[PDB]
């Protein structure tokens, strides 16, 4: 962020040397406070009067309290601050000398002060006792009542004891002042006049030159930063829609920091936040069942779907029960169903949240029975008393969208097996990715091999051998008998993360069971709002795809992490059949890049299984066989680009013989779009590889000699007969 | 196994190169057929591959004699992926390039002093089309380029 800006480079050093001589008497950081109030300084030629390029009408002159003094002759100034935003100091200066009576310079130097005051510490910080007990040295402090260059028409009030009574009213006043001190200060001629005159003030100024212009420079930089910033709610405000158990969440934060790795989760149901601190067990892979929303069973997996959120789909429940049935007919032992049995907190919990109302008893074949009603329209439910059992079954007036009806029957839940013993199901910690520090991976490929490669020879393979154990150690990505699809590392730290969790106080095994959900290609979900925990303990949520996105970017991507996004983002995904965008850096520079030999065949490749029609047919029309030579010169043109050998060569002549490259190949494809019948569908892709040809040409250009386009280049050769002084032709193009 | 999909190119590619319009292309050719697919088999790697199926004029493989050819080495072949996430990280700003001052830079986080002279000195030798940088493209070459 340049801060002077010369306007004519007109006079000879006489004006250049003068704006230098200028600057070089303002202390370098009252500069620093300039250009982070976004200021520009400017100094011009000879333009006085509402002339410049930006001193015409926006925040003009209001009210006339102007110079030093007050004169408010605009007109005759030099020395000009357009007030409102950001500021915007202007100076012309005209011929040899300012050094006589420097009385002149000054105002460059308090017209300048009016940036500082009201924002300086004078006010940003608020008057701060500081100066608002130092411009009460009115009169009180030291035997010095001489304030007569600073307190006139505003302050000749000598009877008044200035402190908060009366210093807010009048905040411009103690401007004049502050400028003035300043004016005084680093003016070229009168230094002493505020030593000897104020006492204090001065003081003051030399003190802000000791390091308080530094100060408020820093605290405008520091500001400048968690000012423009991510919006993320970050501390406990985020750990509220986190869902995480609190403790847990904590007990996390000690991991990211010791291994040093941003930890990223995705929403947990709140109705599971305690299911946890509680005891109850996560539901795995092994398990597909959908959680509930409402009644008791909320927030474990019903073996009963119907008790679900999909609560009426004949079929989401139709399709969904056949889920659970296959949960357990497949993993018997590990998976199974067991009675719901709500303990005492619990109760009181989906109470105020409003799922439940304990109300009216009843009494059956002599046990007591407290009534548990939930305002929906087809089952009523009841839990015990000697042990919290609950129940339910279908109302005298109602059905089951399956098509049954039942008395009262104890309600199921999933429980998958947690040391001998079937605990219940609820959610799981479901983890977004995790982002280890770009050197922890280092601290996971064993000394030797990591050695062994980079006492290499060849500076290029010393880069593959490098890259590949980066890779072998941290990208690469080997399925699961048991956890999913992860990382290795990214095993050792799912364990970290239960084995930290369970030292805290949990009983119910493992809080976090298989990989990141950047792996989840098959069933990918978009998540809004994303916990995150970086590498020093706090806790960010953000609150976008887009931010979630922008803050992985700024914070991880960029900031030396190890990360890698979801290999079904921008594609479809299979399963589920979904699109989730995602700014892949590749992608973005396609666009000015020629295709690759087998980029091409493949796109071919594709446009036929479409339309069910290739760019040549199997024919005996000699035309077909044309096109088909054809693109097969094309598929080695472009081969051709990419050459290994290119580098025996210069830096030079690869642009060249690449740009030669290049357009051979934007011509046998200006040949085929000017051919037969190709069907649009090809003499669209056709269409489309010239721009890339076109850009990536163009490119080419613009790194060496760029007066040149290709429209023109092109024009220029000669692709007819002869292609031998051709190329001799094209050399001589670049001159 | 590969995909469908995985044999409209295999052929699209094939066929391509079938100069005589038949459906068997000769040892020059595959060679041709592959390399523009993306890879290349060595001068004598090459014949193993077409060696072993000898019910031709001794020298010529046809369409199955092909497709059922690629699973030798494309049967477990998925490091195509890691490579493209290995870019995204050194490509550490997100242009799309591999510039110098980030090679070096991601290489000695990852514990390599580099000397700045021996940097500007792979990107020069990974560069191909001369613009000093070096993108996926150049990138993918460099690595598998055995
Ligand atoms: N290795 C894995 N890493 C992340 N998500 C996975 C993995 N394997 C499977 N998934 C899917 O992530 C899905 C998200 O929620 P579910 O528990 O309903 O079902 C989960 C699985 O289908
Ligand atoms: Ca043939
Ligand atoms: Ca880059
Ligand atoms: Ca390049
Ligand atoms: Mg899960």
């Amino acid at each position: 962020n340049n801060l002077v800006k010369t306007e004519f480079t007109n006079e000879t050093l006489d004006k250049i040397q003068q704006t230098q001589d200028l600057l070089k008497k303002i202390p370098k950081d009252v500069l620093e406070i300039y250009s982070e109030l976004g200021g520009e300084i400017y100094f011009t030629d000879i333009d006085l009067v509402e002339h410049k390029e930006l001193q015409d009408l926006s925040e003009e002159e209001k009210n006339s309290m102007n110079s030093r003094g007050e004169k408010v002759p605009f007109a005759s100034r030099f020395v000009f601050e357009k007030k409102r935003e950001t500021p915007k100091l202007i100076i012309n200066i005209k011929d040899y000398a300012i050094n006589s009576e420097q009385s002149k310079e000054v105002y460059y130097e308090i017209g300048k002060g009016i940036s500082l005051d009201i924002i300086s510490k004078d006010k940003s910080l608020d008057p701060e006792f500081l100066n608002l007990i130092k411009s009460l040295s009115d009169d009180s402090d030291s035997s010095d009542l001489l304030f007569s260059q600073k307190f006139k028409e505003k302050l000749e009030l000598n009877n008044k004891s200035i402190d908060i009574n009366f210093i807010k009213e009048n905040l411009t006043e103690f401007q004049h002042a502050f400028s003035l001190a300043f004016s005084y200060y680093f003016a070229p001629d009168h230094r002493t006049v505020l030593e000897l005159y104020a006492p204090d003030m001065f003081e003051y100024m030399n003190k802000l030159e000791k390091g308080g212009f530094e100060k408020i420079s820093e605290s405008l930089k520091k500001e400048g930063v968690e000012k423009d910033r991510i919006d993320v709610l970050k501390g406990e405000k985020a750990l509220k829609a986190s869902g995480l158990v609190p403790e847990h969440a904590d007990a996390f934060k000690k991991i990211a920091r010791e291994l040093n790795t941003y930890i990223l989760f995705r929403p947990v149901n709140k109705l599971a936040t305690n299911l946890i601190k509680s005891g109850v067990a996560t539901k795995g892979l092994n398990v597909h069942g959908k959680s509930s929303d409402w009644g008791p069973v909320a927030g474990y997996i019903p073996f009963d779907q119907d008790l679900s959120k999909k609560h009426g789909q004949q079929l989401a429940v139709e399709k969904g029960n056949l889920e659970n049935k296959k949960s357990i007919t497949e993993h018997e032992g590990e998976i199974g169903k067991i009675p719901l049995k709500l303990d005492h907190l619990r109760i009181e919990e989906l109470k105020e949240n409003g799922i439940i109302l304990k109300g009216k008893k009843e009494i059956d074949n002599g046990k007591k029975y407290y009534l548990l009603e939930s305002n929906n329209q087809v089952y009523e439910f009841r839990i015990s008393d000697e042990n919290n059992e609950v129940q339910y079954k279908t109302k005298e007036g109602k059905i089951t969208v399956l098509g049954e009806k039942f008395n009262w029957r104890n309600i199921e839940v999933m429980a998958k097996n947690v040391e001998g013993v079937l605990k219940p199901l609820t959610a799981d910690y479901d983890l977004f990715a995790l982002a280890p520090s770009l050197t922890e991976i280092k601290k996971q490929i064993p000394q030797k091999e990591w050695d062994k490669v980079v006492n290499t020879p060849n500076s290029l393979e010393k880069q593959k051998g490098v890259t590949n154990l980066l890779i072998k150690y941290g990208i690469e990505r080997k399925p699961d008998s048991t956890k999913g699809t992860l990382s290795n590392w990214q095993k050792q730290m799912l364990d970290r993360l239960n084995e930290a969790v369970k030292y805290t106080g949990y009983t119910g095994g493992d809080v976090v069971n298989h990989g990141t959900e950047q792996d989840n290609e098959e069933f990918p979900e978009k998540d809004n709002e994303i916990f995150i925990i970086n590498p020093e303990g706090e806790f960010i949520l953000t609150k976008n795809w887009e931010m979630t996105g922008r803050f992985i970017e700024k914070n991880i991507t960029g900031k030396d992490y190890l990360y890698y996004f979801n290999r079904s983002y921008n594609k479809i995904a299979p399963g589920n059949k979904a699109y989730i965008e995602w700014t892949d850096p590749i992608t973005k520079a396609k666009i000015n890049t020629i295709p690759t030999s087998a980029e091409f065949i493949k796109n071919l490749s594709s446009i036929r299984r479409s339309s069910n029609v290739g760019v040549y047919k199997d024919s005996g029309d000699k035309d077909e066989f044309a096109k088909k030579e054809s693109v097969k010169k094309i598929a080695g043109y472009l081969s051709d680009y990419y050459n290994s050998a290119n580098h025996i060569f210069s830096q030079e002549k690869k642009r060249k013989i690449s740009i030669f490259r290049g357009i051979q190949a934007y011509n046998e494809i200006e040949n085929v779009l000017k051919s037969k019948q190709i069907a649009p569908e090809y003499k669209n892709y056709f269409q489309y590889l010239k721009e890339r040809i076109t850009n990536q040409v163009q490119l080419l250009l613009t790194h060496q000699k760029s007066n040149i386009e290709f429209k023109l280049l092109y024009k220029q050769l000669n692709f007819t007969e002869n292609e031998t002084d051709n190329f001799e032709v094209f050399q001589k193009i670049i001159d | 196994q590969l995909t469908e999909e995985q044999i409209a190119e295999f052929k699209e590619a094939f066929s391509l190169f079938d100069k005589d319009g038949d459906g068997t292309i000769t040892t020059k050719e595959l060679g041709t057929v592959m390399r523009s697919l993306g890879q290349n088999p060595t001068e004598a790697e090459l014949q193993d591959m077409i060696n072993e199926v000898d019910a031709d004029g001794n020298g010529t493989i046809d369409f199955p004699e092909f497709l059922t050819m690629m699973a030798r080495k494309m049967k477990d072949t998925d490091s195509e992926e890691e490579i493209r996430e290995a870019f995204r990280v050194f490509d550490k700003d997100g242009n799309g390039y591999i510039s110098a001052a980030e090679l070096r830079h991601v290489m000695t986080n990852l514990g390599e002093k580099l000397t700045d002279e021996e940097v500007d000195q792979m990107i020069r030798e990974a560069d191909i089309d001369g613009d000093g940088q070096v993108n996926y493209e150049e990138f993918v070459q460099m690595m598998t380029a055995k």
